[PDB]
RNA sequence: GGACUCGGUGAAAUUGAAUUGGCUGUAAAGAUGCGGCCUACCCGUAGCAGGACGAAAAGACCCCGUGGAGCUUUACUAUA
RNA sequence: AAGCGAGUUGUCUGGUAGGGGAGCGUUCAGUCCGCGGAGAAGCCAUACCGGAAGGAGUGGUGGAGCCGACUGAAGUGCGGAUGCCGGCAUGAGUAACGAUAAAAGAAGUGAGAAUCUUCUUCGCCGUAAGGACAAGGGUUCCUGGGGAAGGGUCGUCCGCCC
RNA sequence: GUCCGGGAGUGAGGCUGCGAGAGCUAACUUCCGUAGCCGAGAGGGAAACAACCCAGACCAUCAGCUAAGGUCCCUAAAUGA
RNA sequence: UUUAGGAGUGAAAAGCUAACCGAACCUGGAGAUAGCUAGUUCUCCCCGAAAUGUAUUGAGGUACAGCCUCGGAUGUUGACC
RNA sequence: GAGCUGGAGAUACGCUUUGACUCGGGGAUGUCCGAAUGGGGAAACCCACCUCGUAAGAGGUAUCCGCAAGGAUGGGAACUCAGGGAACUGAAACAUCUCAGUACCUGAAGGAGAAGAAAGAGAAUUCGAUUCCGUUAGUAGCGGCGAGCGAACCCGGAUCAGCCCAAAUUCAACCCCUCAAGCCGAAGUGGCUGGAAAGCUACACCUCAGAAGGUGAGAGUCCUGUAGGCGAACGAGCGGUUGACUGUAAGGUCGUUGUUCGUGAAACGAUGACUGAAUCCGCGCGGACCACCGCGCAAGGCUAAAUACUCCCAGUGACCGAUAGCGCAUAGUACCGUGAGGGAAAGGUGAAAAGAACCCCGGGAGGGGAGUGAAAGAGAACCUGAAACCGUGGACUUACAAGCAGUCAUGGCACCUUAUGCGUGUUAUGGCGUGCCUAUUGAAGCAUGAGCCGGCGACUUAGACCUGACGUGCGAGCUUAAGUUGAAAAACGGAGGCGGAGCGAAAGCGAGUCCGAAUAGGGCGGCAUUAGUACGUCGGGCUAGACUCGAAACCAGGUGAGCUA
């Protein structure tokens, strides 16, 4: 029998206090605003590295929308121009790359523009 | 410690073995009995269905 | 010695099966409403069901005193090659030697062999077997 | 004589937590952290009550409770 | 010698009362060759692994032991039960120093002195807030002595304490 | 298609569709059954908001498309015919 | 200074017995028991609901059955067309 | 044994080696109260009256039974009864009832009293002295016929032993034998990091005796135990042969309590007023009575041994840890106070204090030097020493930006325990985004619980109470009580019940079965069949408050009424 856990229940509080990041006041060694703020850091934190696509989605729909309008451009009613080449398939990330060479739509304009008839 | 309720320790209590347990059918009997003629031939361990779980605390140790 | 091991004398021999389960302590794990606090669980004492109904109604049939119910000797492997160890005294292997309350007879029929018994019985069951197997008559009480 | 300058002492009832403005709306409709909009340089102390569904005992007015106590009546009934 | 699956298809749903099922570890006990003076156990922090819980790398500090695999036992584990005590609290430095029935000062002292002391002036009670007897407290009264603390400022005054 | 058993729950719900009952066919009032839904899971649409149009997931990728919803802006998407 | 507990006191209020007497306090009888209700502790892999009916001096009480998990099973009996 | 009498261990004072210092047992000065009792009578306090006597003051005063002295009554923590007697609860409430004869009161003695050798239990035409548990029987009965209480029939041992009202005990020699003071009791050391290391290493010795422990780092050769055995003066204590003694003189009716029996279909304990019969082949009952059997005879007790108890003296256990454990690891201090009656909180410096001379601010508390200290980040209110609150600075951002909080998101200052445009300590701001517990259909709520820290944190524990997964024992299966062994045991053990053919009210029947006038039917040995069972953790349940707690109300006893009267 017996146990006396008047010391073992220390590392417990700390094993989760790992997230003693820059919160507020002194929420790094609190003992209130820790094992609660942790329950606060216990939300979509789980899905805070996937759902984020929605956030960075709010990027290429301003650039891909109509950058160099000096051509024609439309994006939306133009995506049917993308998948109008031989083997389009791929899409984004290549938008992130589109941030480099501006000649990513020189001879890649009217090479899908009127690729209908 | 088991009391075995003697009352319903009478009636049907006997055990079978590896099939079905008995019961009691019980009609109405008593007075004005001038009709009926079937259950007249059907009275003793009239099986109920399966409600013989309650009765156990009635008896279950050296009958 | 003691470089890269851990034991030094078996006892560590596990087993090849189990036996216990998970157990419970009632009111546990820091959760669960579990069962109904209203009377049940604690004390209760009277059964965990309805009450004393459908017990009543029958007119009740007395006669339950010990009197006598007997058992049996099964009758099948005794009247064949069995010779002498089944008198009403030495036969005490399946509670036979226990006197007072009779043992009647109760046997089958046909019978292709014979034996001998300190009988002390004359039931009407083993009427199809009481001589075929063999062994006097002698009524006692 | 208390509310303001200064020396010392300063507790209790209570309480998750305040980057603690509002509308109109919405919500188990009485929302300030919600919606949509407008708006303030942040802080200290004096003073005031609309404010947190103000505080205290888990309404004791009531009902539910096969709760208790208390008094009376020829209530069933014990009883000097 | 205790049973285990890639190759693959549907299920692998999320789950409140529940079913089958794995563990992290502390205390008791087995075997202790043991692990620790370069000092482990007490504790403070560093991105290896783990189904989560947790097991890991090292110093720091600390002072004498401590846990291990196969194992069973034990009051085996919520911060959270308007709980209970122990301590820190904040209301916050504000309200308040008590019946609003005046006081100034010379001077003794010394650590500085406004409330002590030697004292001229003021005023409140004086059928009183006088003195003795009644109950009570028991150490009040003194020769006086020191602030740790108390007299809800404090003080070189007590009837604190000797 | 096919029963015996160790053990549940807690009996007091809501709404849209389906029709009546008490009813100025009034009431997330009340009774009923029948699909769903929330009591046991998140979203777009819906301003955000339990049953409504689409859709219920093994953890990780700033890879693709469908339905709703939108193609002027605050935060996506042709004021194209 | 006797009266006292289920009695006395009493100007009757149903006031008091020592700051609450609708019958003192304290040690003791049992924790009044409780279907009320607060709670009932570390971390989990696959499955899953009732406020419908019958019962009740019976109702947010409780019993059981359709309703969940598991052991065994049902050699053609499934539901759709 | 020769030295010093318990904590403010008390400096000093004083005594030694034919008895100071501590003490074993038989005694003694023994203050007020306790029975104490001269009187008063509110513990620490006041009076008469006789013996004594240099004028002072010394010997003592209270009730009961053989009565004329004396002997006894005191206070008691658990053991038997007796006068003894409710009660919350349950039956889901609810007067017979369960608690039960339990709380409490009062009487007795020994640490043993209580039943215990009889007008008896059983039942085949047997057996003797009480009780306990073992098994049965958890049967018969009881019974608002309800929960429920619950013998005898067969069993173990401690024990299987005699006599009491009218024709043994007392002092002692010897003693197997206990009781404290107490007697000896074993067997080698060096070097390091360091406090001498019992850790690294080295070899012998001690052995029927090698459990706990102290001396700075766990030691058999430093030591107390353990095996070997001893001890008187005083006495008990379990005593063995014997000396002073003499070891053989009432059933019954009516009303009811109990017993298992709530009392009625039943004798049996006994009482309220009535009957004192039988009187010996007469008499007490077999559960009322008839008939026959069985056994015992008015008339009074003793019986030690075990069963059940736990104030003290050694020793012993898979417990706690000084709010843990009894409240007490030197306190139930002070006290709460109207009264019996309720009470803390709190431990710890290292082996050892060596708890410390010497110049400073200061009234001093508190702080300097420096030894002490192996080690003084032990530190003269003292181990290590985590934390809400609380103490300061710094690398960075910030008042013009708005939501308790969030996570990511480009930037933004810092760093680079691996130039490797890669990260560590972070933020203006963006999507927006409402907490947890948890009795809730139901919210994110203002629905409630929450300032924090440290712990307590509950359906389990004994019970053949039962059913069931797995592993195993067996297929003809499995054991209680303790008697012998006895730091494990254990075989020996059929008391015994459960499984077992069944059905039937049962009787009894029968491998087949209740119906009656009986091939047609439900169950069964049966059966295209397990006939099993014991141990363990375990599904639910059970006998108990036994998931805990929160209620005003019912009771026994006891305490003041100085509060209002």
């Amino acid at each position: 029998p017996r146990a006396k856990t008047g010391i073992v229940r220390r590392r417990r509080h700390k094993k989760v206090l790992k997230r003693a990041k820059g919160f507020w006041g002194s929420r790094s060694k609190q003992y209130r605003n820790a094992f609660q703020t942790l329950l606060n850091a216990a939300t979509y934190e789980y899905r805070d590295r996937r759902n984020k696509k929605r956030d960075f989605r709010r990027l290429w729909i301003q650039r891909i929308n109509a950058g160099a309008r000096l051509h024609g451009m439309n994006y939306s009613t133009f995506i049917n121009g993308l998948k109008r080449a031989n083997i389009d398939l791929n899409r984004k990330v290549l938008a992130d790359i589109a941030a480099r060479e501006p000649e990513a739509f020189k001879a890649l304009v009217d090479a899908s523009r009127n690729a209908r008839q | 410690p088991k009391m075995k309720t003697h009352k319903m320790a009478k009636r049907r209590i006997k055990i079978t073995g590896t099939g079905k347990v008995m019961a009691f059918k019980s009609g109405k009997r008593h007075q004005n009995t001038g009709k009926s003629g079937d259950e007249i031939r059907g009275k003793g361990k009239g099986f109920v269905l399966a409600k013989a779980e309650w009765a156990r605390m009635k008896l279950m140790l050296p009958r | 010695h003691d470089l890269k091991p851990t034991p030094g004398s078996r006892k560590d021999r596990k087993r090849v099966g189990r036996g216990p389960g998970g157990t419970d302590k009632t009111a546990g794990r820091g959760h669960k409403g579990q069962k109904s606090r209203s009377g049940a669980g604690k004390g209760a004492f009277f059964e965990g069901g309805r009450s004393r109904l459908i017990a009543r109604l029958p007119k009740r049939g007395f006669n339950n005193v010990g009197t006598t119910y007997e058992v049996v000797k099964l009758s099948q492997l005794q009247d064949l090659e069995d010779t002498t160890f089944d008198r009403d005294t030495l036969e005490a292997y399946r509670l036979v030697r226990r006197k007072n309350r009779p043992v009647k007879l109760l046997a089958s029929g046909e019978i292709s062999r014979a034996v001998t018994v300190h009988v002390d019985a004359a039931s009407a069951a083993a009427i199809k077997a009481v001589e075929a197997a063999g062994g006097r008559v002698v009524l006692p009480e």
